[PDB]
């Protein structure tokens, strides 16, 4: 529960700054977050895509 | 009175013979008992062990069904 309230900190405060490169959406599920919460938290965001067929 | 000896030669091979090799019949199965024990086992991680083998052993098989909740599996 306490990890949990810690990403919600991390979220709102220390993410203006600093990364947490090392920590994939599916490393929350299970941990502090359902398999759909973490997807929702994935799904909101734009991730560089392999290029179209004109490249 | 008695003029020869009364004897036959028992077919062998490699120095074993049937009277023998019959005493030991049953040491081989306790062996074979033992290797299958011990083999099955040493697989009892696997999941194939668990899904076609011993979650299908009577009473003791529900040891081996175990699912994890959608809601915690990333994958
Ligand atoms: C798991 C670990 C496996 C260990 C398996 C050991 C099996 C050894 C069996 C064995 O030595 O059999 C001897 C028997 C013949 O007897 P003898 O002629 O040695 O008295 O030999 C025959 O009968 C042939």
């Amino acid at each position: 529960a306490s990890l949990r309230r810690g990403y919600q900190v991390y979220k709102e405060v220390c993410a203006a700054c600093h990364s947490l490169d090392r920590i994939a959406w599916r490393n929350l599920v299970g941990v502090t977050h359902t398999t759909d919460e973490a997807k929702a938290f994935a799904e909101e965001l734009e991730y560089d895509d392999e290029p179209d067929d004109e490249g | 009175y008695v003029k020869k000896p009364s004897y036959k030669i028992v077919p062998h091979f490699l120095g074993f013979n049937i009277p023998t090799v019959s005493k030991w019949i049953p040491i081989f199965g306790i062996w074979g008992a033992a290797a299958g024990i011990g083999a099955l086992f040493l697989i009892e991680g696997v999941p194939r062990t668990r899904q076609d083998i011993l979650s299908k052993i009577p009473i003791i098989g529900e040891h081996w069904i175990r699912e994890i909740p959608a809601s915690d599996n990333p994958f």
